[PDB]
């Protein structure tokens, strides 16, 4: 009646200080740990990032230009889809980053995701039933403080939101995606009517029990793609087949939820997966009854993995325990001493201490090698690299 | 040996201590 709503604080004030120490030790680490270490507070939090594909070497500059797809988090005010222009400095204050665009956006962006045929073409996942898709070559280059949201297509299928999100790198326009609503929308943004904004799903899959958090295609057979959810199941789907209720393949992946997947680059069978019970799953194509291993270390719930696009025994996932861990497939199994053996299994190669809140979700740079983007729930972003000392001898 | 070999493990257990 008379005490204000307070959304800060609103924190742990416990918590607040011994997080805050643990940082301040970590970045006078960072000149040992890191070849570059960029950061910014966004005015919002950011629930997603993703490298856009282009890069440039600016003549007479001596940094290089890079893009990232970004979010807006407000309940309150105005939503954007974000496209930011970043300087990274060449290797031979630090940095800088800008708005390329600034897109009128209805409700927070749960996931903003690039066609890999069409990098200017955006689908996004709204606090809505409907998932969005945006062209950003026919919107403003300063958007309308109206606030007005006008997306290029609509895609219908979902009754709650989500944040699964998926393109197909094989199939253009095909794209994937999860909801609360149990199920896994597909569409074709290619086909439908000649007008105008609004299509519908091509097939809803029903497999899964509870909510479903994630989705991804198959990065080389155009057919195959993998489902994740709250009933600690994996399913893999075939879109050829003619049934939307029952998968390829079904596992019983985790004693959690499963938050996440990600398929490897360059192995067409090897997939992982990041569960409720802080661990990561490693998973093979030919035989999925053997979960092939167990990556322990992350101390909360896991809610993004990504394989490295350069290294294809590299991997990093993140979540709640505020960590970003860097992993290395090479070195499972190796024997190390009891000293070593204290801080984590042989695999684990880095943990990204730099986050003072939970990570939302991270993006690794498909044009620098190591140089990974992240985003916490604290509005903060960034960019950073991994000293080379530590990966290659 | 060099002093980069020195300070391999000691960084390399830094990382992995966060
Ligand atoms: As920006």
């Amino acid at each position: 009646h008379m005490a204000m709503a307070s959304k800060e604080m609103f924190e742990d004030t416990v918590e607040e200080r011994v997080i805050n120490e643990e940082y301040k030790i970590w970045k006078k680490n960072t000149p040992f740990l890191y070849d570059l270490v960029m950061t910014h507070a966004l005015q919002w939090p950011s629930l997603t990032v993703q490298w856009l594909p282009e890069v440039t070497k600016p003549e007479g500059k001596d940094y290089a230009l890079h893009w990232l797809v970004l979010g807006t988090h407000t309940s309150d005010e105005q939503n954007h889809l974000v496209v930011a222009r970043v300087h990274i400095p060449n290797d031979d204050v630090t940095g800088k980053i800008e708005c390329e665009i600034k897109i009128n956006h209805e409700g927070e962006v749960n996931r903003a995701r690039y066609m890999p045929q069409n990098p200017h073409i955006i689908a996004t996942k709204t606090p809505s039933s409907d998932v969005l898709v945006f062209d950003y070559t026919k919107h403003p280059a300063k958007p309308d403080p109206s606030g007005e949201c006008n997306p290029d297509l609509r895609l219908r299928g979902h009754q709650k939101e989500g944040y699964g999100l998926s393109w197909n790198s094989n199939l253009s326009g095909h794209l994937l995606s999860a909801s609360d609503d149990h199920t896994v929308c597909l569409w074709d943004i290619n086909a439908g009517p000649k007008e105008g904004k609004i299509v519908d799903a091509k097939a809803i899959f029903t497999g899964h029990s509870a909510v479903v958090e994630d989705v991804a295609w198959h990065l080389l057979h155009e057919s195959l793609f993998g489902s994740v959810a709250d009933d600690q199941k994996l399913m893999i789907w075939d879109t050829r087949s003619n049934t939307t209720s029952k998968p390829s393949h079904l596992v019983d992946a985790h004693t959690a939820e499963v938050n996440c997947l990600s398929f490897n680059p360059y192995s067409e069978f090897i997939l992982a997966t990041g569960s409720a019970d802080k661990t990561v799953a490693l998973w093979d194509l030919r035989n999925l009854k053997l979960k092939l291993h167990t990556f322990e270390s992350h101390k909360d719930e896991i809610f993004q993995v990504h394989w490295s696009p350069h290294n294809e025994t590299i991997l990093a996932s993140s979540g709640t325990d505020r960590r970003l861990n860097v992993w290395d497939l090479s070195k499972i199994g190796e024997e190390q001493s009891a000293e070593d053996a204290e801080d984590g299994p042989p695999e684990l190669l880095f943990i990204h201490g730099g986050h003072t809140a939970k990570i939302s979700d991270f993006s690794w740079n498909p044009n620098e090698p190591w140089v990974i983007c992240s985003v916490s729930e604290d509005n903060i972003m960034q960019i950073w690299q991994m000293a080379e000392n530590i990966y290659n001898d | 040996d060099n002093i980069q070999g020195i300070t391999k493990p000691a960084i390399r257990r830094l990382a992995r201590r966060g």
